[PDB]
């Protein structure tokens, strides 16, 4: 349950960062460095919370770095609602005239409250891999260090395919919204149309996504610290 | 009285604006016979429910008949 | 392919080989409460056949398909970035989104636009573009109803079944590499302690993005513009859209 | 372990259960097939290829079990009747692949013969149910008993096939404008399936009425013949056959109770001989 | 649910209960054999159905009656089961009526008449009144010797429809558009072989399509009728008479005990 | 539709043979307890 919505929540974001890289005038140097910021952003954390998993209670920061994929899947969706003048066709109104076709495409007032989204998502990209890792880490070592190894596969599989099912529902319910309306065919209106739910497409998936993070690690969190689980095994573990 | 129910209907046929052929508005009044009409839903029903509690009433007293 | 539907033909298909990859691969050693020694032969001939499943959508590759654009110099009338006739800057073509359209020639040309159609009319389920003055004689039938004549937009394709066969190759390959993580994660808890096993994901975690994902694109990068050669050098500039991406070599 | 493989597998109960469930499907397959090369539907090209894809799948699975036997034992394979016949009707069911994969002689009428021959597998599936084999196996024994009484029906169609040529020339060599049956008495082979149909009472009226419908070819003759043939061939020897089957029912009766009343005598000496052990202690 | 129940069931096998429902029965029969003639089916038409909807509400009383006293032990009899497929064809056949409009194209729905022959099943019921008079038995043996032999029968008819559903199959697949009149359809061919097996105008296809098609069914027509007229039917022949044969050693041996 | 359908095959004659390994070493298992 916390993988899933963890794997529901990436691949989206790769076509969430790829489309806003065209369609918001980017380059395709900064992309692969907001991607490139989900990617250490793991790295940081791989190794000092499993120093810090070790010491500690592992249901206790799981939830936590549970709630941090919260923070972060809303904070990813700010933007889209706050900077949704980005870059319309027209709705940069002190620049581009309604009547004039190169008025309408030149001015790049979108270059601007561009890069302002961008620490939007480097952080959105950063908060992503510093809490999504111990979720990866911690979770499987309670699988096993609490969970005989006859069967641990057998859970090592489904948390492997449960981020495998995230990547096809994070494309799949996420294009049938970004993919465009019963109308990709009228006159221009629609690229000012199709900008308005795109943004909003993910401002309202995000929204979701990232509260539902919150109420599985407030579940985890009631989850007790000495599971009574392992220690029926522990015993059974300690003898012999 | 005994036999299907028997029914009349006086019918016209009228040719006024079907026809260009000619002048003529044929206008035929005439009355056919119909039997054999056939039994109606309504009374159909009608007397089924009115002779199941009928027949339930038969069996309902004379299950009281023997005790 | 079209780049969004060819996205989605991967996103939609490599699951369900990876999905029971584990399911499978790693019910194999649970099931059977396989060996240390056993796990190992168990990879080996995993992946050693699924190299061969590779191998053998190379061979695929081999055949031939239809070729569209890219034709040298457009018929003789125009060079490479011709395109730049008059017909593109009435209709106001941009070289960046520019897409391939087919004639009734059957011959494939790009930016819709560009083919010198003065009016489109588009239906409910289909685009089409109208008096195509860029457009060579071609048009030998054509067709339409509410009007005569007028090239569809789109590529159009006339051998795609060899589709078929790669995906089915690309899925047992796909299989093969999801029962091959299995049995070296497995492993990897048996050889540590019990204390110890926590730190474990996280040394094997370390390597996952920083030796191999920060190298990576770089590595992929450089090779793709080898195969990307003929970038958009008219209008683009320091390589933002390429137009040949080169079917021999980026296969081999 | 390498035979042992073979041994092993082909002996599951489940995987037998499977592969009768093949065998089954590929006959009901196989109908629904001719049945649905209509093209009064676009909606039927979605399960064209389900189907086909059934059929090689089938196929294949029959040559990989073939393989299966022959891993087995490869010595005894060809002794047991059925296993080896099913390998000669698996063997000319792949050669219609190979004659599509070549298409050399034509897409003709044998083509397509060579084809059906599939759904004769299934005769082994009926081998399991438990009357059958009793019924067959004495219809086997009991065809066995009237062998020779076939030779003389070959002689007798022999007789009045090639008699029948004669008698009836003048009616084949006719120009009357209206007639029906002007052939059946052309040549020899026309001859022999017209006294089978005179051997099945069908049209035997129909046919002497039309012969007598030529001026020439005598009413004697041709109804003597005719009559001749009807009564002798159709109503004697027709009933001759089933005489000889009831004949067969009644011997293996007789088998039978004659083994019962053996079997009760032993057990009655039993009653016999172990009250003997009993006293002798 | 143990004085309710019993006597529900001794009314229901009581002596009277069973007359009042053969009466019932033997009336319903004779009115479905007067509705067999059409110069008083379509005069009496009015009371027919009249009588017939009274027929329906007797039978809800009867069967709702002795499925209550008899629990599943209702179910178990086949006699009684007979009884309420027919009830349900019954119902199911009056709400039809009740939700269409009662006229000609109706009438000549072929759906109406379908559900209109198993009220004919009713008539069934009549056997069990013979059965209580008596049918005098003067055929309780030749039923009782069927009966014995019915396990073979089935064997070998089911048998012989094998054989005619293989070659059905084939000569569909091969004779096509060679006389589709005749077995254009995976059905009409096996009608078609249905029909051959009982060599009605068997030579008729045969010489159809030698006139149109081609002549490859004269050694498929031959060996389908030898094995199936001469080798098959002959064993049902056979079978019967043995079948017999212990019925007539049984009564020899039996009169003999006496 | 050769193609097509020669890939429907394909795939299922490929994990036909994946299933004879899975009881061999299932058969591997349990052989020498005889
Ligand atoms: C004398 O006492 C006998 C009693 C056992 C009675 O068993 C009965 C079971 C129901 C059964 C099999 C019996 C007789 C008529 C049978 C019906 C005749 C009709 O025939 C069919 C089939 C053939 C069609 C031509 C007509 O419809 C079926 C639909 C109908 C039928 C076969 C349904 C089943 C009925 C026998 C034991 O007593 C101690
Ligand atoms: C006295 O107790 C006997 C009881 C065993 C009773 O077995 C019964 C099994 C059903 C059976 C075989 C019996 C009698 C009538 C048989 C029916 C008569 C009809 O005949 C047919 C065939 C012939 C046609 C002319 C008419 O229809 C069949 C459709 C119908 C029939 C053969 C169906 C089968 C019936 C005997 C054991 O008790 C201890
Ligand atoms: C472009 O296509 C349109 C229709 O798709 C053609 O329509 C004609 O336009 C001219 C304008 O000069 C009118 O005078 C004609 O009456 C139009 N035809 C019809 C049938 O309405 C137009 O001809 C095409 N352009 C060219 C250059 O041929
Ligand atoms: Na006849």
């Amino acid at each position: 349950a916390a993988v899933l919505i963890h794997g529901a929540l990436f691949a989206v974001v790769d076509m969430t960062l790829n489309i806003y890289q065209v369609q918001f005038s980017l380059t395709r140097t900064e992309w692969y460095l907001m991607d490139f910021s989900d990617y250490i952003a793991s790295f940081v954390v791989a190794i000092i919370i499993a120093h810090f998993g070790s010491k500690g209670n592992r249901t206790r920061w799981i939830a936590a770095s549970c709630i941090l994929m919260g923070l972060e899947s809303m904070l990813f969706a700010f933007p889209f609602f706050t900077y949704e003048i980005i870059i319309p066709g027209r709705q940069s109104i002190e620049l581009c005239m309604e009547e004039n076709e190169k008025r309408n495409i030149i001015c790049g007032n979108s270059v601007p409250n561009r890069s302002k989204c961008i620490y939007f998502h480097i952080g959105g990209q950063c908060i992503h891999g510093i809490a999504g890792m111990p979720i990866y880490i911690l979770g499987i070592t309670f699988i096993f260090d609490h969970i005989p190894t006859s069967s641990c596969g057998f859970y090592l599989a489904i948390g492997h395919s449960a981020y495998l099912i995230g990547y096809l529902l994070g494309m799949v319910g996420g294009l049938q919204n970004f993919q465009p309306p019963p109308k990709e065919k009228t006159v221009e209106i629609e690229p000012a149309k199709v900008y308005q739910l795109l943004q909003s497409g993910w401002w309202k998936t995000f929204l979701i996504i990232a509260a539902i993070s919150f109420c599985v690690s407030f579940m985890m969190v009631c989850f007790p610290t000495s599971l009574p689980g392992a220690h029926k095994l522990r015993l059974a573990k300690r003898k012999e | 009285s005994i036999y299907p129910p028997e029914f009349f209907f006086k019918l016209l046929v009228s040719n006024r604006g079907v026809d260009n052929s000619t002048y003529c508005d044929y206008k035929l009044t005439f009355i056919v016979h119909i039997h054999g009409l056939p039994l109606s839903s309504k009374r159909t029903s009608f007397i089924v429910m009115v002779s199941t509690s009928f027949f339930i009433a038969l069996v309902v007293f004379y299950i009281l008949f023997c005790l | 392919i079209t780049p969004g539907i060819a996205s989605l033909l991967t996103g939609a298909f490599v699951l369900p080989g990876g999905i029971i990859g584990h399911f499978l691969g790693g019910l194999i050693v649970d099931r059977l409460e396989m060996t240390n020694k056993n796990k190992l032969k168990f990879t080996l001939v995993t992946t050693v056949v699924s190299v061969g499943l590779f191998l053998l959508i190379f061979f695929v590759e081999c055949q031939t398909t239809t070729f569209a654009g890219i034709n040298e110099d457009y018929d003789g009338y125009g060079q490479l970035g011709n395109l730049t006739a008059d017909c593109n800057e009435y209709c106001d073509c941009t070289t960046s989104l520019y897409t391939s359209i087919c004639g009734r020639d059957e011959k494939e040309y790009f930016s819709p636009c560009f083919a010198g159609c003065k009016a489109t009319k588009v239906s409910q389920t289909e685009k089409t573009y109208y008096n195509c003055s860029c457009i060579k004689e071609g048009l030998a039938a054509s067709d339409d109803e509410g009007q005569f004549i007028d090239a569809i937009a789109g590529t159009c394709d006339s051998d795609c079944l060899k589709l078929p066969l790669f995906f089915a190759f690309y899925f047992s390959a796909t299989v093969f590499s999801n029962m091959c993580s299995i049995p070296v994660i497995s492993i990897i808890l048996q050889s540590v302690p019990a204390n110890f096993t926590s730190l474990s994901l996280g040394v094997t975690y370390a390597i996952v993005k920083f030796v191999a994902s920060v190298p990576a694109p770089l590595l992929f990068r450089l090779s793709s513009a080898i195969a990307c050669i003929y970038w958009d050098n008219n209008r683009c500039g320091g390589k933002e859209r390429c137009w040949i991406y080169n079917k021999n070599i980026l296969v081999y | 372990p390498l035979s042992l493989w073979a041994g092993w597998v082909l002996d599951s109960s489940v995987f037998s259960k499977f592969i009768i469930s093949l065998i089954f499907l590929n006959t009901f397959v196989l109908m629904v097939e001719i049945e649905l090369m209509e093209s009064t539907n676009t909606a039927l090209w979605p399960v064209k290829l389900a189907l086909e894809v059934a059929d090689w799948f089938i196929l294949l699975s029959f040559i990989v079990e073939i393989l299966l036997m022959w891993l087995a034992s490869f010595s005894l394979f060809w002794k047991d009747a059925w296993n080896v016949f099913d390998f000669f009707v698996t063997l000319l069911s792949l050669l219609p692949e190979l004659v599509v994969l070549l298409g050399v002689p034509a897409h003709s009428v044998w083509l397509q013969l060579l084809r059906v021959c599939r759904v004769l597998r299934s005769l082994k599936l009926f081998a399991r149910f438990r009357q059958i084999k009793v019924i067959l196996l004495a219809l086997v024994r009991a065809l066995k008993s009237m062998t020779f009484l076939l030779m003389l029906l070959l002689i007798f169609f022999y007789i009045f096939a090639v008699t029948g040529v004669y008698f009836f020339r003048e009616y084949s060599r006719s120009t009357i404008e209206g007639l029906e049956y002007n052939m059946f008495f052309s040549d020899l082979l026309n001859s022999l399936v017209t006294v089978f149909i005179l051997f099945t009472l069908d049209h035997w009226y129909a046919v002497l009425q039309d012969i007598w419908k030529v001026p020439e070819s005598s009413r004697v003759f041709s109804s003597i013949y005719v009559i001749l043939w009807l009564l002798l061939g159709s109503i004697i020897f027709r009933n001759i056959i089933v005489a000889m089957m009831v004949t067969n029912f009644q011997n293996i009766r007789s088998e039978l109770s004659e083994e019962m009343s053996h079997l009760e005598v032993q057990y009655k000496a039993d009653m016999f001989k172990q009250q003997i052990i009993q006293r002798r202690q | 649910l143990l004085g309710l129940q019993q006597m529900i069931l001794s009314l229901t096998q009581s002596l009277g209960f069973e007359t009042f429902i053969f009466i019932v029965v033997c009336l319903n029969t004779v009115i479905l054999v007067a509705q067999t003639f059409t110069e008083l089916e379509i005069r009496g038409e009015w009371y027919f159905m009249v009588l017939d909807s009274i027929f329906l509400s007797i039978y809800v009383l009867e069967a709702v009656l002795k499925l209550i006293a008899l629990g599943l032990e209702y179910f178990y009899d086949p006699w009684n089961n007979l009884d309420f497929f027919i009830m349900v064809m019954a119902v199911l056949d009056f709400v039809l009526l009740q939700i269409n409009s009662l006229s000609y194209s109706f009438y000549n729905h072929s759906l109406f008449r379908i559900l209109k022959v198993f009220k004919s099943m009713r008539a069934l019921r009549a056997i069990r009144v013979l059965r209580r008079l008596s049918i005098l038995t003067s055929l309780h043996e030749v039923a009782g010797t069927l009966s014995g032999s019915l396990p073979s029968i089935t064997a070998i008819l089911t048998l012989m429809f094998t054989c005619l559903f293989l070659f059905s199959v084939v000569l569909r697949a091969l004779f096509q558009d060679s006389d589709p009149k005749r077995f254009q359809n995976i059905f009409t061919t096996l009608f078609t072989l249905f029909t051959m097996l009982t060599l009605d105008d068997w030579s008729l296809i045969y010489i159809d399509n030698r006139a149109q098609g081609a002549w490859y069914i004269i050694p498929i027509l031959m060996i389908y009728i030898v094995i199936q007229y001469f080798i098959f039917l002959n064993l049902v022949i056979a079978v019967l008479v043995d079948n017999f044969q212990m019925a007539l050693l049984k009564g020899l041996e039996k009169v003999k005990l006496e | 539709s050769v193609y097509l359908v020669a890939a429907l095959i394909f795939v299922l004659m490929l994990t036909f043979i994946s299933i004879l390994v899975l009881s061999y070493f299932w058969y591997l298992k349990i052989y020498r307890q005889f």
